[PDB]
C-alpha cells in the first residue's frame, strides 16, 4: 500500500499545493513512476501534443476487458487532481495538469531542468569504500537499535523525538527504552524502500511549516538522484533536511560536498536462496541464511543454537513462540515472516501434495495452509491456540425489541463505525464505553 | 470378404444397426432419404469409412486362453457366473458346450448345471486337479467321463503329424536300434507306484502338453528350408539404407502478376555524415499539433475501425424461436448434405453421372425455393423483425448453393451449347 | 508486472536511406528516426526500471551488437539529463557514430543482400540469453526504410518463416514500422498477423514520435486488453515458383512442395526434378464431363 | 499348489515326455510359440533326451534354469565297482570324480544358449554346493562368473538379469569391436603381420 | 577428470551423427499410436505408474507431432482385455484425441494384449489412405508375450504388401516377435525395435519418433497434388459453418466453393480439397533443409576469434568451446551451436556472409 499511500497522501494535498508539485520535473518523474501503467500510457500518449481529449475517444479506445483497471487509473488521476476533467460542450473534456505536463515533457526531452535532477559538481569519487561502507555502518546502527540488541551508536535525536512521539518502536518513557510494538514489528517485517517511505511519510506528516512542498520536491529529487557524486548544497530547509538525512546515513556530506550512497538507490527503485529456510517438524532450522542482524531479528522469537557460515540452525521453542505472542507481534506477522521465508524443495513438496489432493476433492476436508501443516500449522494451531478468546468491554445495550432497531439504526452503524459487536436475535450488541459518539442518539428513536 | 463398397452397401442390418447407435444420424437419414428422398446408397456413399470401422469394430474377436486355470475354487462358495467366460468355457470346451445342452434344456437349470460342474470330478480332471476316488463329484456330469477320454483320444489322433528329421528324437533315438546296454535309473525313469501302475502325473502331464497343442493348432487354423534354418547372421553384411537423398536447383520466377546512381547516394551520404557529426536534437522531434492532429485522426480512424472488427469476436447467443432454429438448422444441414453429393456428382466426371446431376441439380433447386419459402414464414411471422437475421444466417450456404446451379448451368453451355 | 526485455533491430542501409531522402526532402530523417527511438527507449526504461533493452543494427554488409558494449569519448547529448538515460543514449550515439564511420570507409563494395532476417535471428538468440539468465517479456521492435528498391525478397522468405516460427515458440511478437512509398510489404504484414505483432507504414518522418508513442507501447503485461491497430488482412499465399505469381487454388509436389500455378513442362519438378505422373496430370487437367 | 495355473498365464509349459515323438512334437510347439513369441518353457532331464544335440539361440536359448547338482544315483554298486576300479587304475579320488560327471553334465546342459556373438543369456546355479566348483569348471565358462556372483539370491538374481536385459535391448557401434572381436580379411592380414 | 569423460561421450555421442544425409523424407504422413492398456502398466515400477507416464507422453507426443507436421491425421486405438478398441479416428484436429486421452486418463489399465487384433484394426483404419500418405504406425507394449486368435505373420504379409511401416517402443526388453515384426516391415532394419532404460530415455524416443522418416529410392510415389490456398474473412454477422453447423464470427472461406470452415489445416468438406497456409508447408523446411554440425576448433591452434560470434559473449578457457560453421567459417560457443541447430533453422553467420 505504498503508493496507495503515498497516493493518498497527495490526494489530501489539496489541488493547487498539487500543482506546485507538479511544476518540477524530477517531482513529475518521480510521480509518474508511481504512476500505474494505463495512467503512465495516456500521459506519455497526450504529453507531447497539446490537444486535449474527451472522455469518449478515450472510452472507445479502451478494451472493456479491462475497465476496472481504467476506472481505477483514471480515478487516481482525477483524485491527485492530475486531471482537469471538465463537461465542455456537454463532453467530460480531459486535461492533463499542465505544469505536469511541461514539466515531464522537458525532462523527457532533456530541455529545461533547473537542476531538479540536482545542482551538479560531479566530483564523482568510490562509494563501495565510503559511501557504502559508512551507509551500511549507519543503517547498521539504527537497525540493531531498532532490533534492541546493545549498541552504542544511538541514532539521531530528531529520529529519536520522531520514535518517541510515534507508535513505531514504543521508547516507552516510564520503562526508558524503546520497545518492540506490533508496528515496530510491522516496520521490521517491511521491504527497506517500505521502512524508507514510511519513515518519510510520518515525518512529513510530523513536520509543518519547514516548507512542506520544499520537502515533498526534495524528496523527490533525492529519491531521483544518483550514486557518488558531489553535489551544491537549493532551499536552505532542505539542506537542513538534508543534514538530517546525512546523519540518518543516507548521504555521505563531507560537511558542502555530498556524496548520496545507494539507500537513495534503494529508495528509489528496488535494485536454495539466501533467506530460504527450511521448516522442520522438530522446529529445527535449516536457514539458507545468516547475518548478525539475522541472529538479532531470530533472538525475539527463535531459540538458537549457533553461528555458521550459511547454516544459521536452532529449534523454535514454544517459550521463544510465546516470547513472540507477548510482546503484541502478531501470530501473523510471524507467519508473514515464515512464509515469506519458505525453501524451494519443501515447497516443490507442499505444490506436489497440493496438487495430489486436488484430484481427490476439492476442498479436502483439510485447513487451509499451503506451507506444510505438519510443520507450519503447528504454530497455526499455536496461533489459533494463542488468542482463542473474544473480550467486550464497557457500555452493553441489552433487551431490545423489534429489528427496526436492528436494520434500520445498527445496519446504518455499520456505515459509520460505531459497534464494536452485533447480534440481532440476542437484542443485545456491544459498544466500546468511549465509543458512545452517535449510538446514544438515533437508539433512541 | 465383407470389406468392399458393395459389401459394405449391402449390409443394411448393420446400417440400421450405426443408426440406431447414433440419434442426429436418423434425424439426418430421416431427412434424407425419409424427407428428401434421397438415394440411400449415396447417403451411405459418403459414410463408408465410418461403415468400415463400425464393421471393423464389430468383428472382431479375442484369443484362446486357460479359462479352466482362471477358475478359482474361492465356508461356502457362490455363483459369481460370467456369461462372455461361460461361453469360453463352451468354447475351449465342446464337451462341456454339450454337456451343458443336452442338460439344461432338458432337466434342470443353469446355475444349478455350474454347481454340478463344479462340483463334478470331470470338472477336476479338466482342470489340474488329480482325480481321487474320495470325491464323488457329480454323477450327472461325471457321466460324460469316458466321452470326454474318447475325445482326447480322437484330439491326439487328429494332433498326430510327422516331424522334422532335423529335429526330430525319435530319429535320434532310432540311431542305433540295438544298443545292449543295463537298465536305467529308477531316478531318472518315470516312477511308478507300489502295485506297478502309474500314480498319473504322466498323465496330466501330457494333457497340459494336449492342452497347448490344441492352442497351437487353434493357432494354426484358416484365419529346402533347413538352409534358411542354418544361416549364420552374425558374419555377414551389414543391411544399408536404399534412401534417396535429394538436392534442389533454384530457380525461382520473380515477382507477377527510376534507379539510383553511386555518385548521388556518395553525395548523399557525405552530407548526412556532415550533419550527422554537426548536430543531433532531441528537443526539435515535437511535432507542430496540426499534421499531427492529422495523425491523431488517422489513428483515431484505425482504432475506431478495428475495434469495430474486434467488436464481433456451442454456438453464439441468439435470440430466435427454439423451434425455427432447429428448423433452419436441418435445412441448412440437408442444404450442405445436398451440396457435397452435387460436388461429389460434379467433379466426378462423367456421362453416367449426368442424369444424377441434373436432379441433383433440381433436388437444389427445390431446396433453394424451399429457403424462399421459409423466408416468407419468417417474413410473414416476424415483419421482418428478424426475418432478416433469418436470411442472412440461411444466406451463405444458398450463394454458394446458387453459385454451384450457375457453375452448372455454365457447363452446360460450354459443352451443349 | 514484470520487466519485458525490449528488443530493437534498425535496419539501415544507404541504399534505403538515400533514396528516400532523394524521393522527398527530408534530409536527416534517419537522424530524426534515432531521436525518435532515443525517445522511445527512455520513455520504455521509464515505463519500467528494469525492461532492459537490446539494441542491434544491421548495416550493408552485416549487423551489430549495438546495445550493449562488446564483452571485449565526447558527448553530445545534454548533461542535464538521467544517468541511464544518457548513458545508454551516449553509448548508442557513439556506436551509431562508428558504425557509420565504417560504413563511409567501407562503402564502395557491393552486397546485395538484405540483413534482416539474420539481424532478427541474432537478436532472437539474444533474447534466449537474457531470458534464460536469472520472467521477462519478449518483444521485438523492427525499424525499416521501405523505399528502397524491392530487390529480391524470395531468399529472404524461408528464414523470415523460420524467424515467424522461433517468435510463436518464444511468445515474442513482431512489431512492423516502416517508412517507404511503398504501402504494403507482405511479407512483414504477415509476420504481424501471425505473432501477433503490430504493422504500421507511412512516409513523413515527422510525427513519428507520437506515431510509435501511441500505438506502438502495447506490452505483454496488457496485450488482451489493448486492442490491435492494424487494419490490414492477409490472405498467406505466395507467388509461383515459374510463374511469380500468387495462387489460390493449384498444385505443390509431393516431395518439393512449392507451388505450381500451373503443369511445369516436361512433367517434371522446377525444384527436385522428380518426374511425375501423366495419368495423375491428365487427371487434374481432365474438364469436367456434362450431358449434352 | 496351482502355481501352474499362475505360470498358464505367461508362457506355455513343455514337459520332456518318456515318448520322444510327443517329447518332438512338444518341442516343436516349444518351437513355434518362441516363433510367434507368445513364450514357452521347455522341462527337459540334465540326462534326458533334449539335452544331446538340440541347440537353442536367440529366442531360444536365452535363459536357463539348472535345477541343483546333477549327481547320478548314489547306491547304484555298478557305480561304486566303476569308482574302485578307476581309483585302483589310475588314483582317482570317488567323490571327485562324482563331481567332474556332475559338472560335465551340468556344462552339456548350458552349452546350448549362444550359437553366435551376437546371441546372449544368463546362467543359474539352483545349488548352494556349486560355490566350491568354480575351479573345477571350464576356464571360458567361469571366467565370466565373477566372485560377486559366486553366492546370490533370488533378488539380486532378478535385478542383474533385469539390467542384462535392458544392456542387451542397446545397439552397438562397429568401431568397439571392429579390430579386436570382428576381424575382416584386412584385419586377419594385419594380425598375421604382428605375428610375424 | 569429469572433462575428459564428458569429452570421449560426446565423441562417441557424435559417431553416430558424424553422417548427416538430405534423405527424401515423407511430408504428407500417416501416424498412428495404438495404446495397450493391460496389466502390465499397472506396474507402479516407474514412478507413478507405466500407464500415467505414458498418458501424459502420448499428450506431449500429440502436440509436438501436430506443431511439427500438421499436414497428417492421427489416429488412437487402445488396447484392453483382449479387446482392441478405436478411441480416435484419424482427424485434423488434435484436441479429439486430446479429450479421449482425458477419457482414457481416468479409465484403469487392464486385461492382456493382441497384437493381431491391435494391427488389424489399424490396417482395417488404415485402408481407406490416399497414396502420398506415409502410412506408419508406432505401437507401444509392455507384455513379454501376445495372447493372440490366429497367425501374425498372414498379417505382417499384408502389412508389407500394402506398404505400412512399424516402430516398436517396448517397455521391459527386447520381445522376438517384435524384432521380427520391425525387421521384415523395415526392409530388415533393425533402427525401429527400441527398448527404453529410463523415462529419461523415453523422453528421448518419443522426441525421436516425432521427427519425419526417410522414404526409400525403390517405394518411388513421385507425384503432384492439387492445393489450394483459402481466405480467411471476419464478418460482423455470425454465420453457419458447414462442418459443424452452426453459427459462427468469421472463418475463413473455401478457395473453390465458397463454403465456409472453422479451422485450418484442414481439406474442405464440400468441394473436398485441401486448404492450408504457406507457413504449414515451409515449417518442414530445416528437414527439407538440413544443417550441418559446428566444429570445435582445437585448444592447440591459433584461433580466428576468442569471443563467441553469434551470442556476443567470451569463450572461456583446458579446451576450446568454438563450435565453427565450417558453411560461414565463424566460430560459436555451445549454447549458439545448441539454439541455432535445434530452435532455429539458420545461421546468421551465413545470412551476413554474401553469396
Ligand atoms: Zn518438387
Ligand atoms: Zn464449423
Ligand atoms: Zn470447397
Ligand atoms: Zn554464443
Ligand atoms: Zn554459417
Amino acid at each position: 500500500s505504498l503508493k496507495h499511500s503515498v497516493t493518498q497522501y497527495l490526494e489530501e494535498i489539496p489541488q493547487q499545493v498539487q500543482n506546485r508539485l507538479y511544476t518540477s520535473p524530477a517531482t513529475c518523474l518521480a510521480i509518474y513512476r508511481i504512476l500505474p501503467p494505463l495512467a503512465k500510457f495516456f500521459i506519455m500518449a497526450m504529453v507531447f501534443n497539446e490537444n486535449e481529449v474527451p472522455l469518449l475517444d478515450l472510452d472507445k479506445w479502451v478494451n472493456s476487458n479491462g475497465k476496472l483497471q481504467f476506472q481505477n487509473a483514471i480515478k487516481s488521476m482525477k483524485s491527485l487532481h492530475l486531471l482537469i476533467p471538465n463537461k465542455s460542450s456537454g463532453t467530460l473534456m480531459i486535461n492533463l495538469n499542465p505544469t505536469f505536463k511541461i514539466s515531464l515533457r522537458n525532462a523527457l526531452t532533456g530541455g529545461e531542468v533547473q537542476n531538479s535532477f540536482g545542482v551538479v559538481v560531479e566530483e564523482n569519487v568510490v562509494s563501495l569504500d565510503l559511501l557504502d561502507e559508512y551507509s551500511a555502518n549507519k543503517w547498521e546502527t539504527i537497525l540493531h537499535f531498532m532490533v534492541g540488541t546493545p549498541l552504542a551508536k544511538i541514532p539521531s535525536e530528531k529520529v529519536l523525538n520522531l520514535l518517541k512521539h510515534s507508535k513505531l518502536m514504543e521508547e516507552v518513557n516510564s520503562t526508558g527504552e524503546f520497545k518492540i510494538t506490533n508496528e515496530g514489528f510491522q516496520f521490521l517485517l517491511q521491504e527497506i524502500n517500505s521502512q524508507l517511505w514510511t519513515l518519510l511519510l510520518q515525518y512529513l506528516k510530523m513536520i509543518e511549516t519547514m516548507d512542506l512542498v520544499d520537502v515533498l520536491h526534495f524528496i523527490f529529487m533525492l529519491g531521483a538522484l544518483e550514486v557518488g557524486k558531489a553535489y551544491k548544497i537549493l532551499s536552505e530547509t532542505q539542506r537542513i533536511m538534508l543534514q538530517d538525512m546525512r546523519d540518518y546515513g543516507l548521504v555521505f556530506q563531507k560537511h558542502s560536498i555530498f556524496y548520496p550512497t545507494k539507500l537513495a538507490l534503494m529508495l528509489t527503485s528496488d535494485t536454495i536462496p539466501d533467506g530460504s529456510l527450511i521448516v522442520e517438524t522438530n522446529f529445527k532450522i535449516y536457514s539458507y541464511s545468516n547475518s548478525p542482524l539475522q541472529i538479532a531479528v531470530l533472538s525475539l522469537f527463535v531459540h538458537l543454537k549457533a553461528r555458521f557460515v550459511n547454516m544459521v540452525l536452532g529449534q523454535i521453542t514454544r517459550e521463544s513462540i510465546r516470547r513472540a505472542l507477548t510482546n503484541g507481534i502478531t501470530a501473523d506477522q510471524i507467519i508473514a515472516y515464515l512464509e515469506t521465508h519458505a525453501h524451494p524443495q519443501m515447497r516443490r513438496l507442499a505444490e506436489e501434495k497440493l496438487e495430489k489432493k486436488l484430484e481427490l476433492d476439492p476442498n479436502c476436508k483439510e485447513p487451509l495452509q499451503v506451507l506444510p501443516p505438519t510443520v507450519v500449522d503447528q504454530i497455526r494451531l499455536w496461533q489459533l491456540e494463542l488468542d482463542r478468546v473474544i473480550t467486550y468491554e464497557g457500555s452493553l445495550y441489552s433487551d431490545f425489541e423489534t429489528s427496526q432497531e436492528y436494520n434500520l439504526l445498527s445496519k446504518y452503524a455499520q456505515d459509520i463505525g460505531v459497534l464494536l459487536w452485533k447480534d440481532d436475535k440476542k437484542k443485545k450488541f456491544f459498544i466500546s464505553k468511549e465509543g458512545n459518539s452517535q449510538v446514544l442518539d438515533f437508539a433512541k428513536r | 470378404d465383407s470389406l468392399s463398397k458393395e459389401k459394405l452397401l449391402t449390409n443394411l442390418k448393420l446400417q440400421q444397426s450405426l443408426l440406431k447407435g447414433n440419434k442426429v444420424l436418423m434425424k439426418v437419414f430421416q431427412e434424407t432419404v425419409i424427407n428428401a428422398g434421397l438415394p440411400p446408397s449415396e447417403f451411405w456413399s459418403t459414410r463408408i469409412p465410418l461403415l468400415r470401422a463400425f464393421a471393423l469394430s464389430t468383428s472382431q474377436k479375442v484369443g484362446p486362453y486357460n479359462v479352466l486355470s482362471t477358475i478359482k475354487p474361492v465356508n461356502k462358495v457362490n455363483v459369481n457366473l460370467s456369461r462372455e467366460k461361460i461361453l469360453n468355457i463352451f468354447e475351449n470346451y465342446p464337451i462341456v458346450k454339450k454337456a451343458y445342452t443336452d442338460n439344461v434344456p432338458k432337466n434342470f437349470k443353469e446355475p444349478e448345471f455350474w454347481a454340478r460342474f463344479f462340483s463334478s470330478k470331470l470338472f477336476r480332471k479338466l482342470r489340474g486337479e488329480k482325480i481321487m476316488q474320495n470325491d464323488r463329484g457329480d454323477v450327472i456330469i461325471d457321466r460324460y467321463l469316458t466321452l470326454d477320454q474318447e475325445f482326447d483320444r480322437k484330439d491326439d489322433d487328429m494332433l498326430l503329424h510327422p516331424v522334422k528329421k532335423i529335429i526330430d528324437l525319435d530319429g535320434n533315438i532310432q540311431d542305433d536300434p540295438v544298443v545292449r546296454g543295463n537298465r536305467p535309473d529308477f531316478t531318472m525313469q518315470p516312477g511308478v507306484d507300489i502295485n506297478g501302475n502309474s500314480d498319473g502325473t504322466v498323465d496330466i502331464l501330457k494333457g497340459m502338453n494336449r492342452l497347448s497343442e490344441k492352442m497351437i493348432m487353434a493357432l494354426k487354423n484358416e484365419y529346402n528350408d533347413e538352409r534358411n534354418e542354418l544361416k549364420i547372421d552374425d558374419l555377414n553384411e551389414s543391411y544399408k539404407t536404399n534412401y534417396a537423398i535429394i538436392h534442389l536447383k533454384r530457380n525461382a520466377h520473380e515477382k507477377t502478376t527510376l534507379k539510383v546512381s553511386n555518385q548521388q547516394m556518395l553525395q548523399q551520404l557525405s552530407l548526412v555524415m556532415d550533419n550527422l557529426i554537426n548536430k543531433l536534437d532531441l528537443n526539435q522531434v515535437v511535432p507542430n499539433n496540426e499534421v499531427s492532429n492529422k495523425i491523431n485522426k488517422r489513428v483515431i480512424t484505425a482504432i475506431k475501425i478495428n475495434a469495430k472488427q474486434a467488436k464481433h469476436n456451442l454456438e453464439v447467443k441468439s435470440t430466435l424461436p427454439i423451434d425455427l432454429l432447429e428448423s433452419c438448422r436441418m435445412l441448412h444441414t440437408t442444404c450442405c448434405e445436398f451440396l457435397k453429393h452435387f460436388y461429389i456428382h460434379f467433379q466426378s466426371g462423367e456421362q453416367k453421372q449426368a442424369s444424377t446431376v441434373k436432379k441433383l441439380y433440381n433436388h437444389l433447386k427445390d431446396c433453394i425455393e424451399k429457403l424462399n419459402e421459409l423466408f416468407q414464414d419468417v417474413l410473414n411471422g416476424d415483419g421482418e423483425s428478424m426475418s432478416n437475421t433469418c436470411t442472412a444466417y440461411l444466406k451463405p450456404v444458398l450463394n454458394s448453393i446458387t453459385l454451384a446451379t450457375h457453375k452448372y448451368d455454365e457447363y452446360f453451355n460450354e459443352y451443349n451449347n | 508486472e514484470s520487466p519485458s526485455l525490449l528488443t530493437v533491430i534498425i535496419e539501415i542501409a544507404p541504399k534505403l536511406w538515400t533514396t528516400f531522402d532523394e524521393e522527398g526532402n527530408e534530409k536527416g530523417s534517419i537522424i530524426k528516426v534515432l531521436e525518435a527511438l532515443i525517445v522511445f527507449l527512455n520513455a520504455h526504461l521509464a515505463f519500467n526500471s528494469a525492461n532492459k533493452v537490446a539494441v542491434i543494427a544491421a548495416y550493408s554488409q552485416g549487423i551489430k551488437y549495438l546495445y550493449p558494449e562488446s564483452t571485449s569519448d565526447l558527448k553530445i547529448i545534454n548533461s542535464d539529463m538521467y544517468r541511464r538515460f544518457r548513458n545508454v543514449d551516449e553509448t548508442l550515439v557513439e556506436e551509431i557514430y562508428k558504425l557509420f564511420e565504417l560504413e563511409k570507409k567501407q562503402i564502395e563494395q557491393n552486397s546485395q543482400r538484405s540483413t534482416l532476417a539474420g539481424a532478427m535471428s541474432a537478436g532472437l538468440t539474444y533474447v534466449n540469453r537474457i531470458s534464460k539468465e536469472s520472467s521477462l517479456k519478449s518483444r521485438l521492435l523492427v525499424l525499416t526504410c521501405g523505399s528502397g528498391s524491392s530487390k529480391d525478397e524470395i531468399f529472404q522468405y524461408i528464414p523470415i518463416m523460420n524467424c515467424i516460427f522461433s517468435a510463436t515458440k518464444m511468445k515474442c511478437p513482431i512489431d512492423v514500422v516502416k517508412i517507404g512509398g511503398s504501402k504494403e510489404s507482405t511479407f512483414l504484414q504477415q509476420t504481424t498477423d501471425a505473432t501477433n505483432g503490430v504493422y504500421l507504414h507511412v512516409e513523413s518522418t515527422e510525427g513519428l514520435i507520437q506515431y510509435l508513442a501511441t500505438a506502438m507501447f502495447i506490452d505483454p503485461s496488457l496485450r488482451p486488453i489493448i486492442v490491435k491497430p492494424n487494419h490490414g488482412s492477409v490472405d498467406f499465399r505466395t507467388s509461383c515458383y515459374l510463374t511469380g505469381r500468387v495462387v489460390a487454388v493449384g498444385f505443390i509436389c509431393s516431395v518439393c512442395l512449392c507451388v505450381l500455378s500451373i503443369i511445369p513442362p516436361g512433367n517434371k519438378c522446377p525444384a527436385c526434378d522428380s518426374q511425375f505422373d501423366e495419368h495423375v496430370i491428365a487427371k487434374l487437367k481432365r474438364k469436367p464431363v456434362v450431358p449434352r | 499348489m496351482g502355481i501352474l495355473d499362475e505360470v498358464w498365464k505367461h508362457k506355455l509349459i513343455l514337459v520332456e515326455t518318456p515318448d520322444a515323438q510327443e517329447t518332438s512334437l512338444a518341442l516343436e510347439t516349444y518351437r513355434k510359440a518362441c516363433s510367434n513369441g507368445r513364450g514357452a518353457i521347455l522341462l527337459s532331464v540334465a540326462r534326458g533326451k533334449v539335452s544331446e544335440g538340440i541347440d537353442f539361440d536367440h529366442q531360444y536359448g536365452r535363459t536357463v534354469l539348472m535345477i541343483g547338482i546333477p549327481f547320478q544315483y548314489t547306491e547304484s554298486r555298478i557305480l561304486k565297482a566303476r569308482l574302485e576300479f578307476m581309483r585302483e587304475n589310475y588314483r582317482i579320488r570317488e567323490n571327485d570324480f562324482l563331481s567332474f560327471d556332475a559338472m560335465r553334465h551340468a556344462a552339456q546342459c548350458l552349452g546350448r544358449v549362444l550359437r553366435g556373438k551376437d546371441d546372449y543369456g544368463v546362467m543359474v546355479l539352483a545349488d548352494r554346493r556349486f560355490s566350491r566348483k568354480r575351479s573345477q569348471l571350464p576356464k571360458w565358462i567361469a571366467q565370466g562368473l565373477s566372485d560377486a556372483d559366486l553366492n546370490l539370491s533370488t533378488d539380486m538374481a532378478i535385478s542383474n538379469t533385469k539390467q542384462f536385459l535392458r544392456t542387451m535391448a542397446q545397439p552397438t557401434d562397429p568401431k568397439d569391436q571392429e579390430g579386436v572381436s570382428v576381424w575382416s580379411y584386412e584385419d586377419l592380414i594385419k594380425h598375421q603381420n604382428s605375428r610375424k | 577428470a569429469s572433462l575428459v569423460a564428458s569429452i570421449v561421450e560426446a565423441r562417441k555421442k557424435r559417431t553416430a551423427k558424424k553422417n548427416i544425409t538430405p534423405y527424401q523424407r515423407g511430408i504428407i504422413r500417416s501416424l498412428i499410436l495404438t495404446l495397450d492398456c493391460s496389466e502390465a502398466m499397472l506396474e507402479k515400477d516407474l514412478r507413478p505408474n507405466r500407464h500415467a507416464m505414458i498418458i501424459q507422453y502420448a499428450i506431449d507426443f500429440v502436440h509436438e507431432f501436430f506443431d511439427q507436421n500438421p499436414i497428417s491425421q492421427m489416429g488412437i486405438i487402445i488396447m484392453r482385455n483382449g479387446l482392441a478398441q478405436l478411441v480416435s479416428q484419424v482427424s485434423g484436429n488434435p484436441q479429439d484425441h486430446i479429450d479421449a486421452l482425458k477419457s482414457i486418463r481416468k479409465q484403469e489399465p487392464k486385461g492382456n494384449p493382441s497384437l493381431q487384433n491391435a494391427l488389424e484394426m489399424a490396417r482395417g483404419l488404415l485402408l481407406p489412405v490416399p497414396a502420398h500418405c506415409t502410412r506408419e504406425v508406432l505401437i507401444v507394449f509392455g507384455s513379454l508375450s501376445t495372447t493372440d486368435p490366429g497367425d501374425i505373420h498372414q498379417t505382417i504379409d499384408s502389412l508389407v504388401s500394402e506398404k505400412i511401416r512399424v516402430k516398436v517402443l517396448g517397455l521391459s526388453a527386447q520381445v522376438a516377435i517384435c524384432k521380427e515384426l520391425c525387421k521384415a516391415t523395415n526392409y530388415g532394419d533393425e533402427s525401429f525395435y527400441k527398448i527404453l532404460l529410463d523415462e529419461t530415455h523415453l523422453k528421448e524416443l518419443f522426441n525421436e519418433a516425432v521427427t519425419p522418416l526417410p522414404v526409400n529410392k525403390i517405394n518411388k510415389g513421385f507425384t503432384l497434388v492439387k492445393m489450394g490456398f483459402p481466405t480467411r474473412i471476419f464478418e460482423d454477422t455470425p454465420t453457419f459453418c458447414s462442418c459443424h453447423s452452426k453459427l459462427v464470427y468469421g472463418g475463413y472461406f473455401c478457395p473453390n466453393c465458397h463454403s465456409k470452415v472453422c479451422s485450418l489445416p484442414t481439406v474442405c468438406p464440400c468441394c473436398d480439397l485441401m486448404l492450408i497456409l504457406s507457413t504449414h508447408l515451409a515449417r518442414s523446411y530445416h528437414h527439407l533443409m538440413p544443417l550441418k554440425t559446428f566444429a570445435e576448433v582445437p585448444t592447440t591452434e591459433k584461433f580466428r576469434s576468442e569471443d563467441c560470434f553469434s551470442c556476443q559473449s567470451r569463450f572461456p578457457i583446458l579446451t576450446s568451446s568454438r563450435y565453427r560453421c565450417e558453411d560461414c567459417k565463424q566460430e560459436f560457443c555451445v549454447d549458439c551451436d545448441v539454439f541455432i541447430h535445434e530452435i532455429l533453422h539458420n545461421c546468421p553467420g551465413c545470412e551476413s556472409k554474401p553469396v
